């Protein structure tokens, strides 16, 4: 068995004032409190970039060793939902922020493995959907928020293997000072598309897409829940689905959200009121130098240079 | 015998202490509440925020504060949002809307100190040259009652042209300004993208879209303009250019400045009349003082296509915003999520604006998106080159403005055939992104006919100098009278 | 370059349109004609040309980090049809 899965992270980014709106991003339990001109999608209202997003976006870029592009737009995701004001969402589908990065992620038995991330770009998160009481209530207070969608290449493989690269994102992004890191908070969130194939065939092991991973102990137990799974589905033929499942630590199964009749036309294209911003060399010149010194070289430099030993250096750094 | 306004007269007068804002804007409303349903040029008239503006105008005015146009009354579209008033863009959507905030267009002009009477009958959602599907009505023109004064800023010029307003503010997506102003004669004007800014605007056409002023007169709308435009921190497109001093660009002399008349112009879609009006507007430039040469377009004529299939994409993802979940108007009846989407975006405007919709979401489809959108966008670039490469040895690009006299109202309003057939020349302009101007010509069967000229980048005061120019030569001023 | 009734049904459901069975014959007739219009761009070579997405090679588009002012309730809900202790009523099953 060959297991090849994948990891679509979200990152929310923090900054006071909103990516393209002027509200502010922390708050508590207040709803529709940070909703300004700008998130309600009122007719003839415009957006403008944030500063401080972008500069964190191309710091992540420089910080995770890949090659910015010089010039990048913010592309369209049209589709229908009530947490989505508008009638499409601010993201990038050419063009990103980041893209071909590595991250050195640290395992136990031996080898410390590198592993590829393949963009980084800017995204937007939509409004909420609570149960209550009858109809719903959506509520528009994270709408706005500024998001970073790192998305890896497909070149992790074991479940452990994924945990560690999740908590070298944690980390490093922790490092950087761009998320605060507490998935308790909601902030940090990821998805994992994972698929299994036997090997000596490429044949067979349709992707399991498993939605809404909270703790490194959730991604860990549902990654392993779903490749054996898929194993077994493979083992007695049947019929393998493509569907964006999720999972539920109570029960530890795999559940499905919706059934995916075909492929959801998003219909991209460039944004025409946003203009492409340009970086040039000298933003990352000066980003270099701001660069703070990186938890996994700076443990291992407590272990060469100042006499430490592995365990201690590590909980110090 | 106050029917004879225009800014800088008013202005004048207001200086010569003849009466207050307040007695104009009474007698000119009296004029207007009276004789609109025969034209219905308007949808809705504020009677109090008029008078309330128009004593602050005469409270601003007695100190002689901050302003060119003092106290001059002047209405505004539809799409620009306005506190307090009903912004709606003319249709059963919008309808009920009244926006919490005002447009960085209105607040400049209000703080600049012109009265607002109300809003005008326009297009939905600036989509139609005819202004014949518009929900309030169809709008008349003042020359022929039978006819249409165009789209989609047909209100505007019908209710200038009708002695009702001296100046009126328009849009710019397709060639929405010059018809009208060229089917009423009148001066339309319209800036370089990105000079006036589209905070408060909504949006048919991002990259398309434009503000511009429509007056009587050529100083009337460089005065407009020379307020209008700037730059505006809330709005990404705008860009930052300080000339501004269109005023005194003017009674500058056409010695030795050349004018280029393409060969494309000239077709078998124009009728004869119109050329032979234009002809004569080049023969009298000639005598101004001016050099004509041949320039040519290779892809002019590929401009059409191109255009609807630009313009309707992006709408159809700027209208996708508008589903009831937030303003406008909800179903009375929404038995689930995906029928309230459907049944109120069905429930919003019928067949136009709908199918518009339709083939830009067609066009942007995965598959058809690079045969058609990327294909369009690239001849826009073609059309740039064009553009750039003739402005090389030419200052200034004049033709005909509608191909077309005015067509009565009941015939091929249901055939969009003639309907884009109609908009050839105007579109280039707003495809490039270059500044023009439609001057009226003459007169064909009793209608009025206009020349439209296009100029390079960030230079109107050019265009508008030749304007004034070309206003010492004949002037159509007694027209007023009649209607 | 051609349509049935199927394809602007999903062209419906993309843009989410409403559509009964006396509309149809005349939206695809007219749809047809459109794009019969477009069509002729086709003809025309555009190999190594870039497309234009905006008129002006306009750069940089940055905004501070400030914080702005924020209203109060009273005026959203004032053209909201559907409101309940702040928050907007809406349809949460979706099918067909």
């Amino acid at each position: 068995w060959e297991t090849v899965i994948g990891l679509e992270i979200h990152a929310q980014l923090a900054t006071q004032s909103k990516i393209f709106s002027g509200s502010s991003t922390a708050f508590g339990a207040a709803p529709n409190t940070q909703a300004s001109l700008v998130d309600l999608a009122m007719p003839g209202t415009l957006p403008v970039l944030n500063e401080e997003a972008v500069r964190m976006a191309c710091l992540f870029g420089l910080a995770i060793d890949a090659r910015i592009d010089r010039q990048n737009v913010f592309a369209r995701k049209n589709y229908f939902y009530p947490d989505l004001p508008k009638g499409y969402q601010t993201s990038q589908m050419d063009h990103p922020i980041v893209g071909k990065g590595h991250l050195d992620i640290t395992l136990e038995d031996g080898t410390t493995k590198r592993i590829g991330i393949t963009r980084a770009h800017l995204e937007e998160d939509a409004g909420k959907s609570l149960h209550e009481d009858g109809m719903s209530g959506i509520d528009l207070n994270r709408a706005g928020t500024p998001l970073l969608e790192i998305v890896s290449e497909p070149d992790i493989r074991s479940a452990k293997e994924a945990v560690a690269y999740v908590k070298a994102i944690h980390a490093l992004v922790r490092y950087l000072g761009i998320c605060d890191g507490n998935m308790a908070e909601g902030s940090l969130r990821c998805d994992c598309n994972v698929s299994v194939r036997p090997k000596g065939q490429a044949e067979f092991g349709t992707r399991a897409e498993i939605k809404n991973v909270n703790s490194f102990r959730f991604i860990e137990k549902a990654i392993n829940h779903e490749i054996q799974r898929q194993i077994e589905l493979i083992e007695d033929g049947g019929k393998v689905v493509q569907e964006t499942r999720l999972y539920d630590p109570n029960k530890d199964e795999t559940r499905s959200m919706r059934g995916k009749e075909e492929a959801n036309d998003y219909r991209y294209f460039p944004c025409p009121d946003l203009l492409p911003v340009v970086i040039e060399p000298e933003y990352l010149a000066k980003l270099r130098e701001q660069l703070p010194e990186l938890p996994v070289q700076k443990r291992e430099r407590f272990e060469s240079q100042y006499g430490l030993s592995a365990y201690d250096a590590s909980v110090l750094s | 015998m106050l029917h004879q306004l225009t800014l800088a007269e008013i202005a004048r007068a207001l200086a010569d202490k003849q009466f207050s804002a307040e007695e104009l804007t009474r007698t000119l409303l009296g004029r207007i509440r009276q004789l609109d349903p025969q034209l219905n040029s308007f949808i809705s008239i504020t009677d109090d925020l008029a008078i309330a503006q128009a004593k602050a105008a005469d409270e601003r005015r007695a100190n002689g504060e901050n302003g060119a146009l003092l106290g001059a009354p002047i209405a505004h579209k539809d799409l620009f949002c306005t506190q307090g008033v009903r912004t709606s863009c003319g249709s059963k959507m919008l309808d009920n809307f009244v926006s919490p905030y005002d447009a960085t267009v209105v607040e400049k002009l209000t703080a600049a100190g012109a009265v607002t009477l109300g809003k005008l009958n326009m297009d939905e959602f600036a989509m139609g040259s005819s202004n014949q599907s518009s929900h309030y009505g169809a709008v008349k023109n003042p020359w022929s009652l039978d006819r249409v004064p165009g789209g989609s800023s047909g209100g505007s010029a019908a209710a200038v042209a009708a002695r009702l307003l001296p100046a009126a503010t328009g849009t710019d997506t397709g060639g929405s300004i010059r018809q009208p102003a060229a089917l009423t004669n009148l001066t339309g004007i319209k800036p370089t993208y990105g000079r006036v800014s589209r905070w408060g605007m909504i949006a048919y056409a991002s990259s398309l879209d434009q503000g511009g002023p429509l007056a009587r007169t050529a100083e009337d709308c460089a005065l407009m303009l020379g307020v209008m435009a700037g730059f505006d921190p809330k709005d990404s497109t705008s860009v930052e250019q300080p000339v501004d001093d269109y005023l005194a660009a003017l009674q500058k002399p056409l010695s030795g400045l050349r004018i280029g008349l393409p060969r494309e112009y000239f077709g078998a879609g124009l009728d004869s009349r119109i050329a032979d009006a234009v002809l004569a507007v080049v023969e009298e430039l000639k005598t101004l003082g001016a050099t004509v040469k041949d320039i040519s377009l290779p892809n002019m004529q590929h401009a059409i296509p191109a255009y609807y299939v630009i313009a309707p994409a992006e709408a159809s993802s700027n209208l996708s915003r508008f589903d009831g979940v937030r303003y406008g108007y909800r179903c009375d009846a929404p038995q689930n999520l995906e029928d309230l989407y459907k049944r109120s975006r069905a429930e919003g405007f019928g067949s136009e604006v709908k199918n518009r919709i339709m083939v830009g979401t067609y066009a942007l489809s995965a598959g058809y998106y690079d045969a058609y959108y990327l294909q369009a966008q690239k001849i826009r670039r073609l059309i740039k080159n064009d553009f750039v490469s003739a402005f090389a040895e030419v200052d200034v690009i004049l033709g005909p403005t509608t191909p077309n006299p005015a067509w009565k109202i009941g015939e091929k309003n249901d055939d969009p055939v003639s309907q884009y057939l109609e908009d050839i020349y105007t579109i280039t302009a707003n495809l490039a992104g270059l500044p023009g101007l439609s001057m009226p010509a003459g007169f064909v069967d009793g209608l009025p006919v206009g020349v439209q000229l296009l100029a390079p980048y960030f230079q109107e005061g050019r265009l508008l100098n030749v304007a004034h120019q070309y206003q010492q030569v004949s002037d159509w001023h007694t027209r007023t009278p009649a209607g | 370059m051609a349509l049935e009734r199927s394809d602007v049904e999903k062209i419906a459901h993309l843009a989410r349109l409403g559509l009964s069975e006396a509309d149809l014959p005349r939206t695809t007739e007219t749809l047809n004609n459109i794009l019969g219009l477009i069509d002729q761009m086709q003809a025309v070579d555009t190999s190594g040309v870039e497309p234009l997405a905006h008129p002006l090679e306009a750069t940089q588009r940055l905004r501070p980090d400030a914080v702005t002012e924020t209203d109060h309730r009273d005026a959203y809900q004032t053209i909201a049809p559907a409101v309940e202790e702040g928050l907007y009523l809406v349809p949460k099953v979706i099918e067909s």
